[PDB]
């Protein structure tokens, strides 16, 4: 009970802090008009995905706050479905961010409006293509206990495979970017490489592949990092970003 | 030598020019600015109704 | 912008002579300065420049170790000290100035028709 | 040659003595009892977007409504500042446009740049689509300004140190002005269109007679190049800004500088100036992304039009004094009030 | 009210065109080609032109990528004003006459470009386009590089020197010495906002375009990475 209680406490703390940091960062990015660019649009989409994920998870457990004070009602299953969809959308938006960075260094140019429309479609729409089928199957063939309990793991394989594919692609992009960065630093060192590599973890979320009494510590690290990922991304790419800092400084001077 | 000669003529022409005390020019500028002061919308704010912006 | 050279004359090879450039009409300390000379049948050639306060110095390779550059921002002056002249250094010397203040670049000081360039004095060996 | 230079120095000394004799008092003393203008807290009221690259110059229309802008993406655009709607989008032959102009009657706009050629465009074509009407050649250096005397005469100034007058109908140089030893940057016609001035890259300003084609006066005092110039509304004064980080005001009859506008915090160079309708506010642009407001008769500052994210490279005031524009290498025009 | 529909109709048609233009503008790279008079600049320019007024524009494409190169002309030698227009170019090629005292003028010009503030973000490429002439001058012996360059007396070939087959040690020593003079200028105060890319070239080098292509790609990659705050 002690370890579980501490893990839950850290979990909630991390998720709430990520929610707060991400909402603040989204407000800041959408406030300044000068900063409007495709990159910032993708970042705002990622922030929205994280915020929706955090909102979905907190309420889901809060139901127990009421039930343990709906287990066969209609809306409980829908809530479970929504949580699944939010998780998938968050992971695929991380994938989209990685793909966009690689394209930027891929040395290729395409019609910006069409590319942005395609990316917006891929980030939010692709998840509809497995979550909805999973909900349909749970409704029609394995509807037991709000769908939370699973019997045929084959239907449980629907959700996991796309997420694993996204994680693999993110990891590959991370490897390529690190190779290029090392080449650039060599041609023109350890401290700078360490500084760069660490900053690239939360954006692509490679900690998942990194984590491929010791078991308790492993669970602690996994849950803590997953919870705090949102806050880390928000910090790194909004508050310590150069142009945002300069924007804040010049605004303050003007005010 | 040609460059000097044209410099010679230009200076001579410019030297023979009438001049007035700076006080008169300053007074004239002050008088103009005072006279047309009331008709500079930037100098004094304007009603929102008239302001096309 | 007024540049007034002085100190020329005649000297036998291997002798010494000093060039004293006087300037007025602008804040002396702010402007990077140069010495540039014109030998007969030759385009303008560069010699040596000195920073705002004398921190940095430079020379063209050929005159390395022979001449010397120095300025006195307190007295609105630029100086050049010569020692051990060679036969092939007869030329006129143009006390020069860089165009913009507070900057480090000195575009086109050796231009054919620069504006802030002195008339120069003759030094023959 | 030595005698010529010696007696020329004598002439210069005589001129300096004559000018010094006429300096009885300072401009500030005469206006020592003028009340301060006060804090001019102007703010943006519009914002015009569409330019890809930086903006070099713009010119107001004679009605205080239309204006034209010129940028280095190869585009002229005529806005309607009242509603911010585009009216025309004129492509250019040479993408390095360095100036533009608006005809008095509103029928033509002219532009030119490193190509050395000043082009004329027609806004009242029968077909309705603007097309080239006359290309003027004859300069041997980048063209840096141009203004219209009327629908049939355009005065141009170039970097080869010569200002010229053109007859648009034929294309010949009816007259050519010479006497500068450096690049000529900016000029402005008189209120009556009888005289115009131009300061060059030698820290000197010269007043010209359009009819006689010869220099009339010369002014000096600046330490470095000259980037902007403009006539005071009454036509009897003109203020100039230089790369020395200072602005100055002259008078065509005093034949000498009357006041300077300086501050220690400023270590950058001016790029454009302009007066207000009453000639009581001297606006100005700077390289540090700001535009200042100088109370002309007091030497002080009284307002800052901050907001630009890069250098300011143009400016102007409507003929009726209602609105003020600004342009910048950021590619965005702003309308203040 | 009909006029507003008439005007609002006009704006839409215009905006459709500018957005059409914006896409085309971003697919083209701009390159300014400086160079000393005796540098053979015109030869390299003709080399680009054949294989594919106050200013001359040359358009060529490599691997479906479009480069737009502008060579100045019919201008006065005072460059300190019309040079500001080129602050946004991708790079500023720079041909030099190594074998030529011309070289000192090239050094001063390169320094002036490097330290100028408006250009403090435009990386400069560097060519050395008289290698055969320098080789024959030094080999013939009647050049005495030491007199104009006293520091050349104690210079020795750098440890990393990679010479072409059949290259004399004296030739390599001189050639690599020439470059070092510029790199002293291009390393100090760089600040990492822009770089220099030295090369050893010949008047008839076919691949002169390939070098600039690769260096433009490298500049683009560095800019993008700096945008994400990796480098």
């Amino acid at each position: 009970e002690e370890q579980l209680l501490f893990l839950y406490i850290i979990y909630t703390v991390g998720y709430a802090l990520s929610f707060s940091a991400l909402v603040i960062a989204s407000a800041i990015l959408l406030g300044f008009r000068h900063l409007h660019c495709t990159r910032n649009y993708i970042h705002l989409n990622l922030f929205a995905s994280f915020i929706l994920r955090a909102l979905s998870v907190f309420i889901k457990d809060a139901a127990l706050k009421w039930m343990y004070s709906y287990q066969d009602s209609l809306s409980c299953r829908l809530v479970f479905l929504l949580m699944q969809y939010c998780v998938a959308a968050n992971y695929y938006w991380l994938l989209v961010e990685g793909v966009y960075l690689y394209t930027l260094l891929a040395f290729s140019v395409f019609s910006e409006q069409w590319i942005f429309r395609l990316y917006v479609s891929i980030g939010w729409g692709v998840p509809l293509l497995f979550v909805v089928p999973w909900g349909i199957v749970k409704y029609l063939y394995e509807d037991e206990g709000c769908w939370t309990r699973n019997s045929n793991m084959n239907y449980w394989l629907i959700i996991r495979l796309p997420i694993l594919f996204a994680i693999g692609v993110n990891f590959l992009i991370f490897v390529r970017v690190i190779c290029i960065v090392v080449s650039k630093l060599k041609a023109n060192i350890k401290c700078r490489l360490a500084k760069s590599t660490l900053t690239l973890i939360p954006l692509l979320g490679t900690h998942e592949v990194i984590f491929a009494t010791l078991r308790f510590i492993k669970l602690f690290t996994e849950l803590s990092f997953t919870s705090f990922q949102g806050l880390m991304v928000a910090i790194l790419y909004c508050f310590v970003n150069n142009e945002v800092q300069l924007e804040f400084r010049k605004s303050w001077e003007r005010w | 030598i040609a460059q000097a000669r044209k410099l010679v003529e230009q200076l001579k022409m410019e030297a023979n020019i009438d001049r007035i005390k700076v006080s008169k020019a300053a007074a004239d500028l002050m008088a103009y600015c005072e006279a047309h002061a009331k008709e500079d919308p930037l100098l004094t704010p304007v009603p929102a109704s008239e302001n096309p912006f | 912008v007024q540049l007034q050279e002085s100190g020329g004359g005649l000297v036998q090879p291997g002798g010494s002579l000093r060039l004293s450039c006087a300037a007025s009409g602008f804040t002396f300390s702010n402007y990077k300065m140069n010495w540039v000379r014109q030998a007969p049948g030759k385009g303008l050639e560069w010699v040596s420049d000195i920073s705002q306060s004398g921190a940095s110095i430079s020379y063209t390779g050929s005159v390395k170790g022979r001449f010397t550059i120095s300025r006195d921002n307190a007295k609105n002056t630029l100086y050049l000290q010569m020692n051990s002249l060679k036969p092939e250094d007869t030329a006129v010397y143009y006390c020069a100035r860089c165009p913009a203040p507070f900057t480090r670049d000195c575009f086109d000081v050796t231009s054919t028709t620069y504006a802030y360039r002195g008339q120069g004095t003759q030094v023959t060996v | 040659l030595d005698q010529l230079r010696q007696e020329a120095e004598q002439l210069k000394n005589q001129i300096r003595d004559a000018r010094k004799a006429c300096a009885d008092a300072t401009l500030s003393q005469i206006t020592n009892n003028i009340d301060p203008v006060g804090r001019i807290q102007m703010r943006t009221r519009r914002t015009l977007r569409g330019h890809l690259a930086k903006i070099y110059a713009m010119h107001w229309g004679t009605d205080s409504r239309l204006l034209v802008s010129a940028s280095q993406d190869g585009k002229l655009i005529i806005w309607d500042s009242y509603t911010t709607n585009k009216v025309h989008a004129i492509p250019l032959r040479s993408s390095w446009v360095m100036t533009c102009a608006y005809a008095p009657s509103g029928n033509y706009v002219a532009c030119g740049g490193l190509d050395n050629i000043c082009s004329i465009y027609n806004l009242k074509t029968r077909e309705g689509n603007v097309r080239v009407s006359r290309e003027l050649a004859g300069h041997t250096g980048y063209l840096s300004c141009c203004r219209f005397l009327d629908d049939n005469q355009i005065v141009t100034s170039s970097g080869d140190t010569t200002c010229a007058l053109w007859d648009i109908e034929t294309g010949q140089q009816t007259t050519t002005f010479t006497g500068h030893t450096g690049d000529v940057m900016s000029l402005s016609l008189a209120p009556d269109t009888r005289l115009f001035v131009s300061g060059a890259c030698d820290a000197s300003a010269k007043l010209w007679d359009v009819r006689e084609g010869m220099c009339r006066q010369t002014f000096t005092g600046h330490e470095s190049d000259i980037n902007a110039i403009c006539f005071f509304p009454n036509g009897n004064a003109f203020a100039t800004g230089s790369d020395d980080a200072t602005c100055r005001l002259f008078d065509l009859r005093a034949d000498q500088e009357l006041m300077t506008y300086s501050h220690d915090n400023i270590i950058c160079g001016i790029t454009s100036v302009s007066f207000s309708k009453s000639g009581r506010l001297l606006l100005a642009g700077y390289d540090d992304f700001n535009c200042n407001v100088w109370d002309a008769l007091k030497a002080d500052r009284a307002g800052v039009l901050a907001g630009h994210d890069n250098r300011v490279s143009c400016l102007g005031v409507t003929d009726d004094g209602m609105a003020v524009a600004t342009g910048s290498w950021d590619s965005f025009l702003k309308i203040w009030n | 009210r009909n006029e507003e529909k008439a005007q609002r109709e006009a704006n839409k048609k215009i905006e459709k065109q500018l957005q059409k233009d914006k896409q085309v503008y971003r697919a083209t790279h701009r390159l300014l080609l400086l160079g000393a008079g005796e540098s053979g600049k015109n030869t390299i320019v003709k080399q680009m032109r054949i294989l594919h007024s106050g200013i001359f524009e040359t358009k060529f494409q490599v691997d479906k990528v479009n480069f737009h190169m502008f060579d100045v002309g019919a201008q006065r030698d005072e460059r300190r004003k019309w040079i500001q227009c080129f602050n946004d170019v991708t790079a500023i090629i720079f041909v030099v006459a190594s074998s030529s005292n011309r070289l000192q003028a090239a050094l001063k010009l390169f320094d002036s470009i490097w330290n100028n503030k408006w250009l403090r973000d435009t990386s400069v490429i560097l060519f050395l386009n008289k290698q055969d002439l320098l080789a024959e001058k030094v080999l013939a012996g009647k050049s005495k590089i030491e007199d104009y360059f006293p520091e050349f007396a104690r210079y020795t070939t750098p440890e990393d020197a990679t010479p072409e087959p059949g290259e004399d040690p004296r030739v390599t020593r001189a050639k690599y010495f020439i470059r070092d003079e510029f790199l002293r200028i291009s390393t100090a105060s760089g600040d990492g906002r822009h770089y220099c890319y030295p090369h050893f070239t010949c008047a008839v080098d076919t691949e002169n375009i390939r070098r600039v292509f690769n260096d433009c790609r490298d500049i683009i990659q560095r800019m993008h990475l700096r945008q994400y705050e990796l480098l």
